[PDB]
């Protein structure tokens, strides 16, 4: 290999000169390892990523950690390849950094384990699928009113404390149980406190064995905060390609990935763009998300949590992110106060899959017929408040009667809730969901107390529970 | 004509030598990737790379092909899926094209053109009846994301199966998976024997994105100059603008408003001006363009939207809220205008749509008032019932275009109050069973409308509709 | 390792030579001023000066100290007033510190931390009851200028006299005279035997301003790694952001939004991430941060405010108008939220504050309606009287923190309607005389609350409060 010497340092940016006539490629990784000869020096071990060629046998690099202590004339070695991440079954149940080193105090990855580069071209037009296929999660309202599709992107819109983590762990547990699909969680630019809380919540649910976690938090330099998503992506991609199973990829925050890329572009010396964003925003976002596709062998469905600090979606980041989305699940705290879980909004949640060409006729019919009654009840509630219910028409009373029961039937006794309250946990198929909703609408289960519906799985349990209660 | 790279990064390069290169030329790198030669300096050449540049290294050799950017064209491309450059994406080996055309070519002059008179049948009742389009026209379809633009484009392309049209679909910055889904949907309906698909996915380098519409328009212009009708569709122009902005900024071009360069109007104008209705001397060919623009929050007032609206001969505004309500396709009456409209429409379609517009607008304003006031006289009540039936009539199921003759027949049935006693919900099933009754009985009316482009006799038409009403059962 | 200055101005310099300097090093000028070595070029070094540069002249000699920025730390600094660098400001000769720590140090990893459970007692009734704070938490206090932020900080630091906490106060860009007044106020209450003060006044060079919080956090982290609780306060972060912007612009750094560099989020995130609740393996130390941010016109929606709110675990919003009305300290119910709240609070405080929140919100909304409508039924009238008494109870006099046990006792007395017949004005004097009655009689209740962190028996507590009510005289 070839070894260069440093000529310039400023911030996370370093420049190297190579004399032997061989120079690294654009995305190659370089390493600095120097042991202090005197007390005037400092021991350093740093990994660099090339960015540009600048002539005069010189190259430009972006560092993954603090550059303090670097001296001119210091040697830099070329690895000959991009950042190599260990892949395989050895990653399950462990926490890694960007460079692929294990953060958790459970040992280190063996030397001879195979490692794959982070940077590779996206899959081609021929290799993609041809028909949109629904992904069955087992959650009544999610499958009914806003279905997921394999290879699609689902946007999670909710605040802290509305039940995000419960839903995430429930999805991981269901996908691992039935479809035999592992999950990957990547943290980008989040609070480390929430990372600790998520780790402890996963350990206290038995999920950690079925997932792998890569963390880059707020404190990290911009380059790692950028490439953490890519290393998580290649970790999931290994499972899709070689093992052929379906994978679920969680990303903590899509916004700060673009923010870090903007910071790195500003450091590199490129001219700014609108609202000071990087000129290369769209192609970077595409290069990340166009590798998340459903091929013949397997698929990577991705759930992305999007938080906008200013609640304004007109900015370039929300604009570009929303362009790739396929479905959006919005969480509301009003239903959490009401006691419905996981408190997804039935009227505000949308999916592009809810079309008869994809879901079939009966699914669309029942979804629309239910949403009609829900909207009518939402409107009718204020009239009920201002004026006495008794004076209102019989049709409005019937609408309220059905609507309350339907709204209660949306709830489900999840698996992970087994410990805080003693509950077996229900997994509901789509067809029985549709049948139950239709039978509720028609009046087969009309003459039952509205209290029974509050937390049930399939519909027969409703009758059994109501008969037990009275 | 040989040179060596001295700088490379972000998809741009600088080369020494290349003493005889021409501006706008294509150059081939040592590995085989292709690039443009945009800028020539005193002692170096600036190169723009149209593919994966990770393999390009300082000291590499670059040579020039000896030609300006040439997109291959010909009938051999029908049914294939191709790059902006002449290379296949669907597999199935090479294309074996006949000839090539430079993408940057002068548009036909004024004197060379003619007024638009022959219509374009979309098969969508609302668009055909209220916002007609003619061949050679340029109409903009604008709306928010997830509003049905691509569904309308596919419904239009499929309906062209009957006519003599040639269609081209240019996917700009789209997701590859939905492009594959669209291609398979086109094949499922058998529309691939007369269409060409040029694709540039979001993962591709920015230079390829803005070059896609010029390859599409060169491919379309190849056929039109030989006397063929062509229909080009651009699903995303704004992403082309963004890619050009990116490329300009990587060249350190000083910005303008927003940080778009000044070329924004030049780019879209130079693109969209090649759609025309050539004069009889040139050959009578026609090229119709249907550019799509995505706007934020549904506000049509913005730099790129208004900039494009300044060029096109009209626009169709698609509302997101109506799209969510289940009405397909959503169209705003107020903002949708066509200036060629009224010349393309056949006589019967004009004669009926003239009344249809008045009824729809009256219902719109009356309903906008009704939400506040419930005290209405008999006349307003009948007006509301007519408006409700009218708005129900314009509903259309996905991917099922309707022939014009059945459109004019059903709208005529609507206008003359043949649905006086039929309840609102039964109206849709009334339309389907009426289509069946026309298929079995009214064949002469359909053939007369096809051959003559005129409404048949009122008495016989009323007799047929009355007979069907006699057969029809409510609920 | 010797070099000569070739350029100097605005607090920056360029030097020739210095062949072996390390990035981030400290360099000493010929006269004795200290500076950083931020940027290394091909043939020159860029230097940032941390003091009066008027004496630095072209041709002067500059030498490197051989070390990265090292702030001295140790117990020797308690009670002193120090620069961001390790030099005293209060006189009293040198400090004689034990050891030094580099300000730019990696934060502890995730795995290394633990949930926050032990509380921080501010001594302010409203904050302790409604917006609890825990050790290791990071809560932001935001408001307009002249709203009482520093009064709240001083009241909090003073109350720590009883506990085992160590406190650090970092004055950023403040007026030297009010810093001196604050120091003398701290001494007057005897809080100087466990506090450290680091100061950077408005007249100092901009480089010293942004380096102050890092020296504060290094000093705090020295103690926490050895198992001590630490409470760091930053009165003005936005001025640190402004000083960093200035320094970046003097380096010709291209701007971003406003003209802040991209490092704005990086700076505050890298600073505030070092506050943590270390795991038992590390030693169990805790570091609590209370950054202060000043906003214009009371609007919380701005670049720096929302940027910081994105990091912290909660915020307290102080309203200027209520501050002018005489209520101290003003707090907005709607915007004040703590996400760790509910875990730190002791059982009795939780049991009573749960009802307190409902009563306050009900009174707030009812009063917001009452200004327009005066027709109220008996229930609303009783609700208004309860709300008025509740809002009067939460009043606190300056610089007199209250122990938690008397807080829970008085709030319990409020909740159960022991003030049914006491007029509004008498309520405050009722609180003072009740504190006296508890001091003379209720010692067992206070000791039980201290030792057990639980509410005493309802019957005995009601008996004591009833006895005091029997003693109390109205007006």
């Amino acid at each position: 290999m070839t070894r260069g010497r440093v000529i310039q340092v400023m911030g996370p940016v370093v420049d190297v000169k190579f004399e032997n006539g061989h120079l690294p490629a654009i995305y190659n990784a370089l390493k600095i390892q120097h042991k202090a000869r005197n007390e005037n020096e400092v021991d350093i071990d740093l990994t660099l990523e090339v960015a540009l060629h600048l002539g005069d046998d010189t190259v430009r690099t972006i560092a993954m950690a603090s550059t303090d202590g670097l001296i001119r004339g210091m040697e830099v070695i070329d690895t000959g390849a991009p950042i190599s991440v260990p892949v395989g079954e050895v990653t399950l149940g462990r926490v890694f950094n960007v460079l692929g080193e294990p953060i958790d105090l459970e040992g280190d990855i063996p030397a001879d384990a195979r490692r794959d580069p982070i940077h590779r071209p996206a899959p081609k037009f021929e290799e993609l699928a041809t028909e949109v296929e629904i992904l069955e999660t087992g959650i009544k309202v999610v499958d009914l009113l806003a279905p997921y599709i394999k290879g699609g992107k689902i946007g999670l819109f909710g605040g802290a404390g509305v039940g995000k983590t419960v839903l995430i762990q429930e999805l991981i547990h269901n996908i691992a149980q039935e479809h035999g699909g592992i999950s990957v969680f990547a943290g980008v630019g989040e609070r480390t406190r929430e990372g600790n809380d998520l780790y402890h919540e996963m350990k206290d649910s038995g999920v950690i064995s079925k997932t792998a976690m890569v963390f880059g938090q707020m404190n990290e330099p911009p380059g790692a905060r950028m490439r953490v998503a890519l290393t998580g992506l290649t970790m999931a991609e290994y499972f899709r390609d070689e093992q052929g199973q379906d994978v679920l990829l969680f990303i903590d925050n899509i916004f700060r990935f673009t923010q870090a890329g903007s910071e790195v572009s500003a450091l590199l010396g490129r001219m700014p763009s609108a609202v000071g964003y990087q000129p290369t925003l769209a192609t970077e976002m595409g290069q990340l998300q166009e590798r998340i596709t459903s091929t013949a062998k397997g698929s990577i469905t991705s759930i992305q949590a999007i938080y906008v600090p200013a609640d304004d979606y007109t900015d370039p980041a929300p604009a570009t992110t929303f362009s790739h989305l396929d479905a959006t699940t919005n969480l509301e705290r009003k239903l959490a106060e009401m006691g419905i879980y996981p408190a997804v909004d039935p009227l505000a949640s949308t999916s592009r899959a809810l079309a008869p060409e994809i879901v079939g006729e009966e699914h669309y019919q029942v979804a629309r017929k239910v949403q009609q009654t829900l909207q009518r009840y939402k409107e009718l509630q204020d009239i009920i408040a201002i004026l006495g219910m008794d004076e209102l028409s019989d049709e409005d009373k019937l609408v309220v009667h059905r609507a309350r029961r339907i709204q209660f039937f949306l709830s489900q006794n999840f698996h992970v809730a087994e410990q805080f309250t003693g509950q077996p946990g229900s997994y509901v198929p789509v067809k029985e969901t549709v049948r139950g909703f239709k039978e509720i609408l028609e009046g087969k289960y009309d003459h039952l107390p509205e209290d029974a519906f509050r937390l049930v799985g399939r519909i027969e349990e409703v009758v059994e529970k109501a008969k037990a209660m009275g | 004509d040989v040179g060596t790279v001295i700088q490379v990064g972000d998809g741009i390069a600088r080369a020494h030598g290349l003493d005889n290169v021409m501006s706008g030329e294509l150059v081939e790198f040592a590995n085989g990737v292709m690039g443009m030669a945009l800028n020539l300096e005193e002692n170096n050449v600036g190169i723009v790379i149209l593919g994966p540049y990770t393999g390009i290294k300082e000291g590499d050799e670059v040579r020039r092909t000896g030609r300006i950017m040439e997109v291959p064209v010909g009938e051999a491309l029908i049914g294939r899926v191709v790059n902006p450059l002449g290379q296949p994406v669907d597999g199935l080996g090479p294309v074996e094209t006949t000839e090539t055309r430079p993408i940057e070519s002068r548009a036909p002059g004024v004197m060379d053109r003619r007024s638009v008179h022959e219509p374009l049948q979309t098969g969508i009742k609302a668009i055909d009846a209220l916002v007609p389009i003619g061949r050679g026209q340029r109409e903009l379809i604008i709306g928010d994301r997830q509003t049905g633009k691509t569904s309308v484009a596919i419904d239009t392309i499929i309906n062209q199966k009957d006519q003599n049209m040639i269609s081209i679909y240019v996917a700009i910055g789209q997701k590859e998976s939905t492009v594959r889904t669209v291609v398979e949907t086109l094949r499922k309906h058998g529309a691939l024997d007369y269409t060409i698909v040029v694709t540039a996915s979001a993962s591709q380098p920015a230079p390829l994105l803005f070059l896609a519409p010029y390859a599409g328009v060169a491919m379309g212009e190849y056929f039109m100059y030989k006397g063929k009708h062509v229909l080009v569709v651009y699903d995303d122009l704004s992403k082309q603008a963004a890619a050009y902005r990116e490329l300009s900024l990587l060249l350190r071009r000083p910005p303008g408003r927003e940080a778009y360069p000044g070329d924004i109007f030049y780019l879209h104008s130079r693109l969209l001006e090649r759609a025309a209705k050539l004069s009889d001397a040139k050959g009578g060919g026609s090229l119709t363009a249907l550019p799509f623009v995505e706007t934020q929050a549904g506000d049509i007032s913005a730099y790129i939207p208004t900039n494009v609206i300044s060029i096109t001969d009209g626009q169709i505004f698609l509302q997101s809220d109506l799209f969510f309500s289940g009405v397909r396709p959503a169209i705003n009456a107020g903002l949708s205008v066509s200036r060629v409209g009224g010349a393309a429409q056949i006589k019967a379609m004009k004669k009926v749509a003239g009344t249809l517009r008045l009824d729809l607008a009256a219902y719109r304003e009356l309903e906008a008032f009704a939400q506040f006031g419930s005290d209405l006289d008999k006349a307003t009540q009948a007006k509301l019932a007519r408006g409700a039936r009218t708005v129900e009539v314009l509903k259309q199921d996905l991917h099922q275009p309707i022939p014009v003759e059945k459109q004019v027949l059903i709208i005529y049935a609507l206008t003359r109050g043949f649905l006086d006693d039929i309840p609102v919900e039964d109206v849709r099933r009334f339309e389907k069973e009426f289509y069946l009754f026309l298929d079995q009985n009214g064949q002469h009316l359909l053939e007369h409308i096809r051959t003559t482009k005129d409404l048949p006799n009122e008495d016989d038409l009323n007799k047929a509709i009355e007979a069907f009403k006699k057969t029809f059962v409510v609920s």
